[PDB]
């Protein structure tokens, strides 16, 4: 297994998550994880589930035996609009959502 | 002379040269500070 990230505007390869079990690579529905995990039938124990996110933060830690797969279970028909994207095209209103975080995270 | 020719045979001149090299390799590193910085950056302001 050899993983990188291709980002866009501009083209670089900047990454390079190390998977040594890996077999197959599929992304999520909403646009959240891509996934890099292993097969038991079609090479040795070497057995890890490491998923890709895209700024280098560990994405999976499970080892679980003779696991073949983890995919994405989807999601109905969207029906969104571009009004709403609209709204994600203007830190600035998403100031929220770090700070409510924080506090769940307090000890 | 022999210190003439020792520089000659090796190439101040050099050492500024590889100091100049030296910033500018330090320069390219403090843009990829500024970047993995605003790749985190691209990451926070999508999720």
């Amino acid at each position: 297994g050899a993983l990188a990230f291709v980002d866009t505007s501009d083209c670089t390869v900047m990454n390079i998550a190390e998977h040594y079990m890996a077999s197959d690579v599929e992304w999520d529905p909403t646009g959240r994880y891509v996934v890099t995990s292993v097969s038991w039938w079609s090479h040795k124990v070497d057995n890890a589930y490491w998923l890709w996110t895209f700024q280098g933060r560990l994405l999976q830690k499970n080892n679980k035996d003779r696991f073949c797969q983890l995919l994405w279970r989807p999601r109905p028909p969207t029906l969104l609009s571009q009004e709403q994207i609209k709204q994600i095209k203007k830190k600035i209103f998403e100031q929220k959502d770090r700070l409510s975080q924080s506090k769940a995270s307090k000890e | 002379q022999i210190k003439k020719k020792t520089v000659r045979e090796r190439l101040q001149i050099k050492k500024t040269e590889l100091g100049a090299k030296a910033f500018k390799d330090i320069d390219i590193e403090d843009l990829e500070e500024l970047d993995p910085d605003f790749i985190m950056a691209k990451q926070v302001e999508q999720l």
